[PDB]
């Protein structure tokens, strides 16, 4: 096969050139990093000549981002059956929660110039309507899982990130005024989507790779697809992080409201839905420590979907842990009267045996201090 | 007859029923556990009842006393019934939550169990979604029910679409007493016709159904398109539309309002034509910016075009036509040349109307897609003769 | 009348606004009859005459404007964008002279941007297509929907753009003046029109480079002067005209990125000639210093031993400076591509006055100030707007995203790909337009050409980028969602969008995993595939997953689930067209369930391996529902499958029971050979389902489990009485007249073939009395009618072939492995 | 069938000779006097050879006994003309047509 390989001198020349532009997109212009998100959002943000008007003042006519905004904002209030992809919102929610964040001891002062920097950039995007844009979006999504609601998923953690009271405040002021089920609707249905550890996908991965079949076009041995297991762990992450988020603080009010719904005609526990999702990733966990238990040594597939499912289960940890914080009685009780508790004997059974057979093997040590610290 | 059914029935009015306590004082009371009650269907009116002949039913009103109409909600399927609670003034203590409590409906003379027939054989074949509810000594676990929360809105339409159902049926019903006997040098010697309660029935049900102002902010102009849409679908599936459309029929076997009087008098005669043309009124309200309304005339689009050289309700009609047109695809795949030509037809007798003209061009697009057969259709028939 | 006394007369004002508004909806989307047709209602010099005249309404003015574009231009326009989106560049000579920036004293990365939308452009766009409007033409005799498609009417395309030039100037010269009698009555009936008419001629690719140059002085002189008069960004204007702006200024922008693009192209083109020089040299080199050092010599052979696309990727390999000694490539070839990376960067503005001398920064700040200056009321602007500015601050990443729609040809292949642009284009015009019999003719000879075409051979790739797969698809499956229930409309046209969508899968491994990710909606839409005949969408997931192990196993529960539905609701009910036809009612739907069958073989089994994976799982879904074996094999009150097939016989010997018996097709369904295929299907799939030997061997408790419960449904006993069963064969009669069974009415040797490949994986042959038994019941007997049949009249019958092929396939290789 | 009137004389010397191409411009009217076809207004000349079928048989035959610079008035029948099935949109069934033609020169 490689004397077959030819030369690339003896290759034609528009195959060349094709194969060129592959390799100097991937090495080079990917490579390059260009940030236009602060410069966007200044640029944006900034409203000319209406003190010079001096009616504006008088007027309050929105500024471009406000415009942008309330733009996207339209869109997702407008009826539809299904929330069509807009690569354009997508775009420029990704802008906006670049541009909040703008991210070996560090000062009392410096700490809190980065709080108030990052407050800024927050108040930038939360004074124009971005906060009630991501619950009209979460609404309209409807619990299809898609990069539109990943995007508006990252914008309000990007916007709540630090517990901001303000902009917990303003979510909670539109969903208590508007009354609408489609949020809470939207977040019970993401959840059930959102996938855990599959033993048969595993296998069926292990095969393949183990196959690695040579590719018709050109040469591709041991040829990988994409990740089966657990592919949307990211999106898990950041819906538990965004509900943690909102209740970030001890929010009192915003916790009463994820547990239950006074004003709307029907409720739905995010507390519960979540404890749920926790079972599932746990009896996920616990046949894949089975399917490994014989085994002497874990491989490094098993070890890394083993770490994306103690990430996402750190994840949930923390969630609960802050809707309980301040502390709230009502979700106390509620997990207490919830099925948390065989979650945490199962837990503490694979935790247990994990524990023992991975101090074993030196090679283990990092997997071992993700269990414990997940512990 | 009483089902278990999931779906849009959910959704749906028939699903709807309301808790009636005997006592009339404090109906409004919290309720309580083994509280007698009449469980009554809104859209029809009918109280849930066991009747020894048919066991499980919805009966009428005169037919409800008391013995079969009573039932209670139980915490527990264990029963005592020891003692009858005391009568209590005042809304009482809150003992039953929406969307927590696990209640169990118990007849209370009988102390049957509600709960489900089980499959009948061939039944489970189909797949249905539908499970026969009766009254049985045991029952099931499941039996436990859940109550539910219904929209103002939905529950004032329920109640809306009872009320309207049984006027218009009484309507036809004397319309059809005289269809075929002409009243001569005499009275019709029938029961009085409902006209004026009819004719503030639809001026209601227009104004119920008159879509937002364009002035109105983006936002509430979508929740009022919403609550429109899940009205004129709540109104389409328990059959309004269709009692509407024989009203119509009925109406429109007299050509005129005297080919009328001879049958139903002077005094209903002059009302004729407003009552067609409310009802024309009311049901492009009902269809208006509805795809699935709209979609329901494929079968019965010569419903529409036959009307058209009517001239009593011929712009009605139109509109119909037009938010038909408009809405479904299915009906411009389904126009023929008879239609087309029909249409061309009303323009040379009715004189100039641009709305023709919209009409026409509706048919050739619909969202992005074009059907040559009309456009052929439409040119050679309008075009060539220039006139 | 005067048509200007339309003015004051309103009502005929609104008819005959209408009555355009009609003329433009039945020649919408592709009807260029209908536009050659209303030619004659209203002509070129009126329309031309509407243009020019100022004292016309701006209903009316507009609607000509209107009807103008698209009776002449709108069809063009549309099949022009489609296209403009892919880049296909040929190696010309002009591509290498295409360069980002034009010959200047200043350095290419702090050199001045050429002015947009001038210079060379080597991207391929088919030619537009016209023909003269005539009424005296001879009638084709030819009847319709078999007559080539009509193209859209002929217009004067240079008059018309000198005039549009002519009349946009004029506006703008009268807009500074700021008059109180406006064509039209309004700013916007003015402007919108001729801007309008301006942007599809420019996407038409009709306005040369002075026009260009005249219609961006248009725009703003200033930052597009070249080495007072107000442009229209300056003059104020109503949001629809900023809107017009902003689709030009789109235009403008789409033809940066395309020079973008040609620039990398040719430059590619250079690069790799002298990479391929230099390799060339080195590999002289190594040739003539193995000598010196043999391990590092092996090392660098390491190089031309990996794949191309490995060597380009280790020779880019230098950017980081990092890996700089890695790469063998010398000072100056690096050079040359850091300074066009340093230049392309430039060029998209990465690189960091008030007056913007650039069309980046006036859009960015016209886009900012119309915001800062009014409250913007059309979503549709605030869109355009905000899009365009973001292509303007990220041009880089436009590029990127771009890039996967570029290819590079041989100029050879440019009429091959030029001949294939236009079948794609009208293909995708038949998008829109709902299907006809005409749509259908079409539709099929584009699909022909396209397949004749080399290109879409040698060039797989280019067709993935153009999704010609999804276009077809697309069309497939509006075809059959309409009439969906009743009956399948234009079973020639989805037959033809398999042979087309299959025979594109079999061409390479990437179609076919394309064509994989769409699986489920294929499988969507399969479920009236059942009673189609020939080529199905089933037959289109059949091609996804065949021999390909990965896609295999990458096969997701949920999808066989619904193939299993689907057969046990066949177990379940008869078909309705062969009820329709008279055919005798009977429980079930041999037929699909046989298509549901060899579909999951194709699943299950790969290139002579089961995939326990998939296989274990259909025998669970299988046992759940036991209705998909069929009303044989039902456990209570089931009649055994060797019954099954004698009842089958004896009903294809009936008629009143194989059929109505009251075909010019003769593919007429035979219901015995419908049951017998049926069953066939089923042993073979679960033959195939059977575990491996070695499996077996090691012990694995799923594999025995599976053989296990194989073993129950199927009896060794009935295989045998099959496989014992009688074969019809040709005899001479009555003058000789060959008497000769017919295949698809009677039972065949691949129904005992199935059950021969059940035995051997399921039950085997182990002990020579049960080989014995087998010989002399049932293969003996048919090796010998085989035999006997090898005569000059015999040996070419069809009954002949299928023993031979049964025979070779299945028999003689089991007796060779039970030889010993 | 064909009917040719003369509007204006042309030389009278030269006909259209098989194989030769004519170009003429024309004004095509139905006889109700409803215009629906004119050269001039595409302000370019139509040019068809004679014998090739192009044009309808009115057209041929009319064209035949005219002579360059002639200008004459052709009464076709739908039999020479497009008939029954017409030209949809353009031309009803049936009928008669009426055109101008001016026979500019032969090529």
């Amino acid at each position: 096969a490689c004397f077959r390989m030819t030369p690339l001198y003896n290759l034609p020349t528009h195959r060349a050139c094709n194969m060129f532009l592959e390799s100097y997109k991937a090495a080079w212009i990917l490579t390059e990093d260009h940030s236009f998100e602060d410069r966007m959002i200044d640029d944006l943000s900034k409203a000319g000549e209406q003190e010079e008007e001096e009616e504006e003042v008088e007027e309050k006519k929105p500024d471009p981002l406000h415009q942008l905004v309330l733009h996207f904002s339209r869109t997702a209030l407008t009826e539809k059956s299904k929330l069509d992809e807009d690569y354009l919102y997508m775009a420029y929610a990704d802008i906006m929660a670049k541009s909040c964040h703008l991210e070996v001891e560090v000062s009392f002062e410096e700490k809190e110039m980065e709080k108030q920097r990052l407050l800024y950039q927050q108040s930038r995007l939360h004074t124009r309507g971005a906060a009630e844009m991501v619950l009209q979006m979460i609404s309209a999504c409807k619990g299809e899982t898609g990069a539109m609601v990943s995007s508006t998923l990252k914008l309000g953690i990007s916007i709540l990130n630090g517990g901001n009271a303000e902009v917990q405040q303003k979510m909670l002021d539109y969903l208590k005024d508007k009354k609408e089920v489609g949020f809470f609707q939207s977040i019970q249905a993401l959840m059930q989507t959102c996938s855990v550890l599959d033993l048969n996908a595993f296998e069926r991965q292990n095969k393949a790779e183990g196959l690695g079949m040579v590719n018709e076009d050109g040469t591709v041995i041991n040829r990988q697809n994409g990740e089966k297991v657990m592919a949307d762990d990211e999106f898990t992450q950041d819906l538990f992080r965004f509900l943690q988020l909102l209740c970030e603080g001890h929010n009192n009010d915003f916790q009463n409201y994820l547990r239950t719904q006074t004003g709307n005609t029907t409720t739905i526990n995010i507390i519960i839905c979540t404890v749920d999702y926790l079972l599932r990733l746990q009896e996920s966990i616990s046949d894949f420590y089975w399917y490994y238990s014989g085994k002497d040594v874990i491989e490094e597939q098993g070890k890394r979907n083993f770490s994306k499912a103690m990430s996402v289960a750190k994840q949930v940890f923390n969630s609960l842990t802050e809707y309980i914080q301040g502390p709230c009685t009502g979700n106390q009780q509620s997990l207490a009267h919830s099925r948390l508790w065989d979650a945490v004997v199962g837990f503490l059974h694979v935790f247990a045996h994990m524990m023992m057979k991975l101090a074993q093997d030196s090679s283990q040590i990092e997997l071992l201090k993700e269990l414990l610290d997940l512990q | 007859l009483v089902y278990y059914e999931g779906g849009a029935v959910c959704t749906h009015a028939r699903s709807l029923w309301r808790l009636e306590p005997l006592r009339i004082s404090w109906s409004g009371s919290h309720l309580r556990w083994g509280q007698p009650l009449r469980i009554r269907h809104v859209t029809t009116g009918r109280y849930l009842a066991l009747t020894e002949d048919q066991g499980l039913v919805v009966v009428d009103a005169c037919k409800a006393h008391t013995k079969a109409t009573s039932f209670c909600f139980r915490v527990s399927k264990e029963k005592l019934d020891t003692a009858p609670k005391r009568d209590v003034e005042g809304m009482g203590p809150p003992e039953i939550k929406y969307g927590e409590s696990l209640c169990f409906v118990q007849h209370v003379a009988s102390g049957l169990w509600l709960t489900y027939a089980a499959p009948d054989p061939k039944a489970l074949r189909l797949g249905v979604l539908k499970k026969k509810a009766i009254l049985h000594q045991e029952g099931h676990m499941d039996d436990a029910l859940f109550l539910t929360r219904c929209q103002q809105e939905e529950s004032q339409a329920a109640r809306m679409i009872h009320s309207t159902a049984g006027l218009y049926n009484q309507f036809i019903k004397g319309l059809d007493s005289f269809s075929g006997k002409p009243r001569g040098s005499g009275p019709p010697a029938g029961p009085a016709l409902p006209i004026e309660a009819v004719i503030l029935s639809l001026q209601d049900l227009i104004g119920y159904f008159e879509p937002p102002s364009e002035e109105l902010q983006h936002e509430e102009k979508q929740s009022k398109l919403r609550s429109l849409r899940n009205r004129q679908s709540l109104f389409q599936e328990e059959g309004m539309l269709s009692l509407v459309l024989n009203c119509i029929d009925r109406l429109n076997v007299y050509t005129t309002a005297a080919h009328f009087a001879e049958y139903a008098g002077e005094e209903a005669a002059e009302s004729w034509k407003e009552i067609v043309n409310l009802l024309y009124e009311l049901l492009a309200s009902l269809i208006r910016g509805n795809r699935a309304n709209c979609a329901l005339f494929s079968t019965n689009l010569d419903w529409v075009v036959s009307k058209l050289d009517r001239l009593e309700a011929s712009s009605g009609i139109l509109e119909v036509l037009y938010c038909v047109l408009i809405e479904s695809p299915e009906v411009l795949n389904i126009i023929q040349e008879n239609h087309i030509k029909s249409i061309i037809s009303l323009l040379d007798k009715h004189g100039r109307n641009h709305k023709v003209l919209d009409v026409l061009c509706s048919l050739c697009v619909c969202n992005g897609v074009a059907v040559r057969s009309n456009q052929d259709l439409i040119t050679e028939n309008l075009l060539p003769g220039r006139e | 009348m005067d048509i200007l006394e339309l003015s004051e007369r309103l009502d005929l004002q609104r008819f005959h606004s209408h009555t355009l508004r009609l003329y433009r909806a039945v020649c919408a989307l592709g009807n260029n009859r209908v536009a050659h047709a209303l030619c004659s209602h209203v002509d070129q010099a009126q329309l031309l005459h509407a243009l020019e005249d100022a004292h016309l309404p701006g209903p009316l003015r507009a609607g000509y404007y209107d009807l103008l574009i698209s009776i002449h231009l709108e069809s063009a326009c549309r099949s022009r964008r489609s296209m403009l989106s892919e880049y296909i560049v040929p190696l010309t000579p002009e591509t290498r002279a295409i360069t980002l920036f034009p010959p200047g004293r200043k350095g290419g990365n702090a050199r001045r941007h050429g002015l947009p939308g001038v210079g060379v452009t080597t991207s391929l766009r088919p030619p537009h297509h016209f023909s003269p409007p005539c009424f005296v033409a001879a009638l084709p005799a030819a009847g319709v929907a078999e007559a080539p498609a009509r193209l859209s009417p002929a217009i004067p395309l240079e008059a018309l753009r000198d005039k549009a030039l002519r009349m946009l100037g004029e506006a703008v010269r009268d807009g500074g003046q700021h008059a109180r009698d406006p064509v039209g009555g309004s700013v916007e009936f003015q402007f919108v029109p001729v801007l309008k008419l301006v942007s599809t001629l420019l996407v038409m690719g009709i306005f040369g480079d002075e026009d260009v140059k005249q219609i961006l002085k248009m725009i703003e002189p200033e930052v597009f002067t070249e080495e007072l008069e107000e442009g229209l960004l300056q003059m104020k204007l109503p949001e629809s005209v900023k809107l017009q702006m902003c689709n030009l200024l789109e235009y403008f922008c789409d033809q940066e990125l395309q020079h973008r693009v040609e620039s990398l192209a040719a430059f590619a083109e250079r690069y790799v000639d002298k990479l391929q020089a230099n390799q060339r040299s080195r590999y002289a080199l190594l040739m003539r210093a193995f000598t010196m050092s043999a391990a590092e010599t092996a090392r660098r052979t390491r190089e031309f031993r990996s794949p191309p696309q490995e060597q380009i990727n280790m020779l880019l390999h230098f950017k980081d400076e990092a890996d700089e000694e890695d790469c063998p490539l010398p000072e100056d070839i690096r050079q040359d591509l850091q300074d066009f990376h340093q230049d392309l960067l430039a060029h998209c503005g990465i690189q960091l006055e008030k007056k913007p001398q650039s069309l980046q920064e006036l859009v960015s700040h016209m886009v900012v100030r119309w915001a800062q200056e009014d409250y913007v009321q059309s979503p549709e602007l605030v869109r355009a707007m905000f899009s365009l500015l973001h292509r303007q601050y990220d041009g880089l990443g436009e590029l990127l995203r771009a890039l996967p729609r570029a290819y590079t040809i041989s100029p050879s292949s440019v009429e091959d790909t030029m001949s294939l642009l236009e079948c794609l284009g009208q293909i995708r015009s038949l998008l829109i337009v709902q299907m006809g019999p005409q749509e259908e003719n079409l539709m099929i000879q584009s699909i022909g050409n396209i397949m004749n075409n080399k290109v879409f051979y040698q060039h797989p790739n280019l067709m993935r980028a153009l999704g010609m797969h999804e276009t077809v698809m697309e069309v497939m499956v509006n075809v059959l969602g309409g009439g969906e229930t009743k009956e399948i409309r234009f079973p020639k046209m989805v037959t033809s969008c398999c042979r087309f969508l299959c025979y594109f899968c079999r061409i390479s491994r990437q179609n076919q995993r394309s064509m994989f990710d769409h699986l489920s909606y294929l499988l969507e839409n399969s479920g009236i595939g059942l009673g189609m005949q020939g080529s199905t969408p089933l037959d289109v997931a059949a091609a996804s997953v065949i021999d390909n192990n990965e896609l295999a196993l990458a096969l997701q529960e949920q999808d066989l689930e619904k193939v299993v539905s689907y057969l046990a609701g066949c177990g379940l009910q008869s078909c309705p067209m062969l009820l329709a036809k008279g055919y005798p009612d009977i429980g079930w739907n041999p037929c699909g369930g046989e298509r549901y069958l060899d579909f999951l073989r194709f699943a299950v089994f790969v290139n002579g391996e089961s995939v326990e994976e998939n296989a274990n799982v259909v025998v669970r879904l299988l046992i759940r529902k036991p209705e998909c074996f069929g009303p044989a094999l039902r456990g209570e009150g089931g009649s055994g499958l060797l019954a099954a097939i004698e009842e089958a016989i004896r009903i294809s010997e009936d008629p009143a029971r194989d059929g109505p018996g009251v075909p010019p097709e003769e593919n007429r369904v035979h219901l015995g050979h419908a049951i017998m295929s049926f069953y066939a299907a089923l042993i073979d799939l679960l033959g195939r389902c059977a575990p491996e030997m070695h499996l077996i061997q090691a012990g694995k408790g799923e594999a025995l489990r599976i053989r296990a419960i194989l073993r129950s449904l199927v009896p060794l006993d009935d295989l045998v009485g099959i496989i014992s069963l009688p074969l019809q064969i040709p005899t001479l009669g009555k003058d000789g007249a060959l008497v000769q069974p017919k295949m698809s009415a009677s039972f065949v040797p691949d129904h005992k073939a199935s059950m021969v490949l059940f035995l051997d994986r399921v039950y085997g042959i182990e002990n020579q009395d049960f080989l014995l038994h087998v010989l002399d019941v049932g293969f003996l007997p048919d090796m010998r009618a085989a035999a006997s049949l090898d005569t000059a009249t015999f040996s070419t019958t069809e009954m002949a072939l299928a023993l031979n092929r049964y025979l070779c396939l299945a028999v003689l290789p089991l007796i060779t492995k039970c030889a010993p | 069938g064909v009917q040719v009137e003369t509007i204006s004389p042309g030389d009278g010397r030269t006909f259209p000779k098989r194989g030769q191409t004519c170009v003429v411009h024309y004004t095509g009217m139905l006889e109700d006097g409803k215009k629906f076809d004119s050269s001039r207004d595409r302000n370019k000349p139509f040019k068809f050879m004679l014998g090739k079928q192009e044009v309808i048989r009115g057209w041929e035959e009319g064209v035949a006994q005219m002579s360059v610079g002639q200008r004459a008035k052709l009464t076709i029948s739908p039999d020479y003309a497009y008939g029954a099935t017409g030209h949809p949109g353009i031309i009803p069934p049936h009928a008669t047509l009426v055109f101008d033609v001016e026979l500019l020169k032969l090529e």
